[PDB]
């Protein structure tokens, strides 16, 4: 009815911007999630790099 | 004669309930009634508006 789609109406949008909010915090999330993996990969590649230059400066001194 | 005294029944949203019933109690000519028994719930009213 009428009033049936009232209520449905508005307390529905009510939930999909509750469903909104649940999804920006899922997406907060992941963000920082995602930072803190590609650093410890740049960090890795970075010690690799560090490694390796030491490998040409060992393989020189012989 | 007493007046026919017919019923009034009315339904919605909780936030246009208080709105209601205060456009309904601004003009006052109406009388209550309980309506417990039958799928829906007592109504314990809130905690802040209790407060």
């Amino acid at each position: 009815s009428k009033l049936e789609a009232i209520l449905s109406q508005e307390v529905e949008a009510e939930i999909q911007a509750l469903l909104q909010e649940a999804e920006a915090k899922a997406e907060a999330v992941k963000r920082e999630a995602e930072e803190k993996a590609k650093a410890l990969l740049q960090a890795r590649e970075r010690a690799l790099e560090a490694q390796y230059r030491a490998a040409l400066r060992r393989a020189e001194s012989a | 004669m007493i007046a026919p005294m017919e019923k009034l029944v009315l339904a919605g949203p909780k936030g246009r309930a208080k709105e209601l019933l205060q456009s309904l109690q601004q003009a006052g000519v109406v009388h209550l009634e309980t309506l417990r028994p039958e799928a829906l719930s007592a109504y314990q009213l809130s905690p802040e508006e209790r407060a």
